[PDB]
């Protein structure tokens, strides 16, 4: 998964 | 009795959903109370047949911990059962998250309330029913990046007005933060150092206790000192409230309250309300000890400093807001 | 970082 | 206010059950009255925290028609919520049946009262809401064999009392049924040819009408005639009841109500509580118009007189009990 | 024909 | 089905 912000 | 008489004033609304399917509601993010309720369908009050009210047979998700409840504002009780669901706030979703489901006569006035609830944004200490608060399980949910959350009341024309969970947001404020340590971990309380007028101590010159608190209108202090300071600004009573010539806006003093050592000035044309004729954004409200006696920095207050409201590290960040 | 703004009236 | 003073006194009750898992309740089968309540887990009042309360959460078969409800027995108003859900009575499951939740103060003396709720029998003109009463449900689910119940009130040592829902049991009463058309479907109400005390005409001479409540504890009438007729029969005013001396019972003139050309005649020994001493078994209750002027043939009454309750027919049916 | 009872007290 | 009594 994406690494979130 | 008037139970949420304090908060029939000019407000600051934001919408939440309860249940499954959602039940909307318009509730009052107050910063001096730690719980959530809304009106229960139970709730049988002329007062109550104008607002949204829960109805826990149509949300799926809906559950009774059990136990009922008793909430005071300090002018009347308001009493029914607890319930627990998931509860939405823009973006986000608690499973889980106890309120209260109020029953009793809200009060006669509740009838135009523009609001339905109320959620508490306070510590869990001031908490009924040791009920864990909205943030709290934010935070134990992983819902939010950094342990805070912050309040942008807008002065004008309040369209741009937010609440951030989770953080602040820099376009909102200039210059860096003021820290402020929490001072006793219930309401957002703080210390202050000394409020002046015209540049000059007047009182709290030995330091005396405060909260921040977005569920109060004005900025409000023990009733005596807020008459001296009603007159030293040039306020005069009137039908209820205390009124302000317009036209001498500009000879009117600065009211300054000292925090950690810095200054919180409000220029006249800050702590008067336009509300065509203009009156006092100050009041007097005696809160009774041993929580009180207390000063609070209300909406006129947080319009003029943006507010954060830290957790994770006990503190209120200010700085002049944009 | 995500910010979760919820508007006020 | 005391909206259940009326039901306070000398009952029977019987126990039923609502929703899945049951939720057991004491009710007073009531034919003076013709809906289904019971306290709502909503209703914080003390004197509902010593009963058993409704939790609608609890009950996978619990919906909610939308509709708020509100009662009169005539001394102050019962209000709350009208819910639909299984209704369990010793047998019988009615699906669907519609009942009140109360919410609103019952009472201060409801607190120590020995039954939980009512479910009323009479007809449904006089059901609040337009709510179907139970037995209506019953006759239109099918449930009984014929559409009647019956109603058998034990005076000794009251052990094998019981009410009978589709028929009745000839073992509670001698003789053939009497048959007593009813007047106004409302309460059951009837007709009385006359009242007679000693065997001569002293009330109603000309007819009056009066009901059949198993919700009533005494025999009623308007408070003037009672009067009368406690004199008559040797009573004597006290606290607030009327006393009789247990000695002159068998020197106490017969009470006879002549209904539809029938003798129904109370000795003194039936007309008289032992509830150490003596009291009197009459009572003072004016309904107001246009229901009343009423008298009302409470469990005083149908202890001596097995009732039989008639829906098929629209009658009522009386013999002497065994 | 069955009869449904219901004991009082 | 038994017819009931």
């Amino acid at each position: 998964p994406a690494m979130a912000m | 009795k008037e139970p949420l008489i304090n908060y029939l004033d000019m407000e600051y609304f934001g919408t939440i959903s309860i249940g499954s399917p959602p039940q909307n509601f318009t509730v009052i993010f107050d910063t001096g109370s730690s719980n959530l309720w809304v009106p229960s369908v139970y709730c049988t009050s002329p007062a109550c047949k104008t607002h949204s009210r829960f109805q826990p047979s149509q949300s799926s998700t809906y559950s009774q911990p059990g136990q009922s409840f008793s909430i005071q504002y300090g002018t009347g009780s308001l009493s029914g059962i607890i319930g627990a669901d998931q509860v939405s706030v823009e973006g986000l979703t608690v499973v889980g998250q106890q309120f209260g489901e109020s029953v009793t006569e809200p009060g006669q006035t509740f009838v135009d309330a523009e609001f339905d609830g109320i959620l508490g944004l306070g510590y869990p200490s001031l908490a009924v029913g040791g009920v864990t608060p909205v943030f709290d399980n934010m935070m134990a949910q992983n819902l939010v990046d950094l342990p805070m959350f912050s309040v942008y009341m807008s002065s004008n024309p309040g369209a741009g007005s937010e609440l951030i969970f989770g953080g602040y947001d820099h376009s909102h404020f200039s210059g860096s933060l003021n820290w402020v340590p929490v001072t006793k971990q219930a309401y957002w309380q703080i210390a202050l150092d000394n409020i002046q007028v015209g540049g000059t101590v007047m009182f709290c010159s030995e330091g005396c206790q405060a909260i921040v608190d977005t569920g109060t209108s004005l900025i409000t202090g023990p009733s005596d000192k807020i008459k001296q300071l009603q007159n030293a600004i040039g306020a005069a009573p009137v039908d209820g409230e205390y009124a302000v010539e317009c036209a001498n806006l500009n000879v009117m003093p600065d009211v300054t309250f000292t925090i950690n050592g810095v200054p919180y000035t409000l220029s006249p044309t800050a702590y008067t309300l336009l509300d065509q004729f203009c009156s006092s954004g100050f009041q007097g409200l005696d809160i009774h000890p041993p929580a009180g006696p207390l000063w609070i920095l209300g909406d006129v207050f947080i319009r003029q400093f943006y507010s954060v409201f830290d957790r994770g590290n006990n503190r209120v960040g200010l700085a002049p807001a944009v | 970082g995500s910010l979760h703004r919820v508007p006020l009236r």
